[PDB]
């Protein structure tokens, strides 16, 4: 079926180049990158303590 | 009549999208507040030095004045 990896440089003239040299040059996706387990702490943990609570099974 | 596991459709999971998008910053923008923030930054900073310069030359003024010493 062919998915592709390649991206074959999305980059190309000024306004294509510039926004992919400043992600570079400082940080952004990585600070978008932190900001994904931001909101992964603010959620609740799916959390189960053995001597009271038990888990999930089958009959 | 003998039951067994039924199908669902409805809307079939939506699968192989997408869902990585840009947020906030697009390039020009974040440009704009970064050496906004640096203009800002020297500006503000070289006005207490010259309001230091008030006490470095009133500070040592205290030896001149003081010769007992």
């Amino acid at each position: 079926t062919y998915k592709y990896v390649n991206l074959r440089e999305p980059s190309m003239d000024m306004k294509s180049v510039t926004d992919r040299a400043a992600q570079t040059l400082l940080w952004t996706e990585l600070i978008r990158g932190l900001g994904m387990t931001l909101s992964y702490l603010f959620r609740e943990p799916a959390t189960i303590n053995y001597p009271f609570e038990k888990g999930p099974l089958s009959p | 009549x003998x039951x067994x596991x039924x199908x669902x459709x409805x809307x079939x999971x939506x699968x192989x999208x997408x869902x990585x998008x840009x947020x906030x910053x697009x390039g020009y923008s974040m440009f704009a507040v970064g050496i906004g923030a640096l203009l800002f930054g020297y500006w503000s900073m070289m006005k207490w030095n010259r309001e230091r310069r008030r006490l470095q030359i009133e500070d040592f003024e205290a030896r001149i004045a003081l010769m007992p010493l």
